């Protein structure tokens, strides 16, 4: 389940980060990257606690 | 633009390079923005994939 959590949008335009990067300008990338960062950080904290 | 990963046709106007195997490179196929080592494999495909 930890690994499978990586392939989720969490609300951004797309899941894979390296496709967000080449697809939005730097003034717009951080918002999507932030959505991914918060989601993945939450998933990792959950796994560590369990 | 209908953005997907299925076989694309409308590609940008940039020339291509050659390929180097067995060495860690950052390939750019028709999309596919990744990084790894390119080794000739044996997985027998089907005429469309």
């Amino acid at each position: 389940t930890l690994v499978k959590q990586l392939s989720s949008n969490f609300g951004a335009i797309s899941s894979v980060l390296n496709d967000i990067l080449a697809r939005l300008d730097p003034p717009e990338a951080e918002v999507q990257i932030d959505r991914l960062i918060t989601g993945r950080l939450q998933s990792l904290q959950t796994y560590v606690t369990q | 633009f209908e953005l997907l990963h299925a076989p694309a046709t409308v590609c940008g106007p940039k020339k291509s390079t050659n390929l180097v195997k067995n060495k860690c490179v950052n390939f750019n196929f028709n999309g596919l923005t990744g990084t790894g080592v390119l080794t000739e494999s044996n997985k027998k495909f089907l005429p469309f994939q």
